[PDB]
């Protein structure tokens, strides 16, 4: 429930449109602050 | 499954805290199988 | 973690009470990794 956000439609349709669009400014990742302490931190791996 | 199973037994944590991970991993199987028909049939023609 | 493990199986205590010790011993690891960047970069020039 920390990783999963609410289902906003203006960013799900944005994610589909980025796949076949050209890229002019080099994209970068939203910073994920994880330590991979516990075996319950496999959620971030399944997210990837 | 085999990565998180070997990681939990390295720290010899509970049987219930390991099976509730693995019940969640194949709950993601059931939720993937319901949406996998609609991605490959209807999202795939949109990217085309 | 191997000293507190052979201490626990000698007196055959619980699986949970032995795992919750080891989950705490790597909670120090995350708290040591996050602040050893701040000791060795700014405390060491103060001792120098």
């Amino acid at each position: 429930k920390a990783r999963a956000s609410e289902a906003d439609i203006s960013s799900i349709h944005l994610a589909i449109a980025r796949e076949v669009s050209p890229m002019f400014n080099v994209h970068e990742l939203k910073k994920i602050a994880e330590s991979f302490e516990d075996p319950s931190s496999i959620v971030v791996v399944l997210e990837f | 499954a085999n990565v998180v199973n070997e990681r939990a037994v390295q720290d010899d944590m509970q049987k219930a805290t390991r099976s509730c991970t693995k019940q969640w991993l194949r709950h993601l199987e059931t939720q993937f199988d319901n949406i996998a028909v609609a991605h490959t049939d209807h999202l795939s023609v949109v990217y085309a």
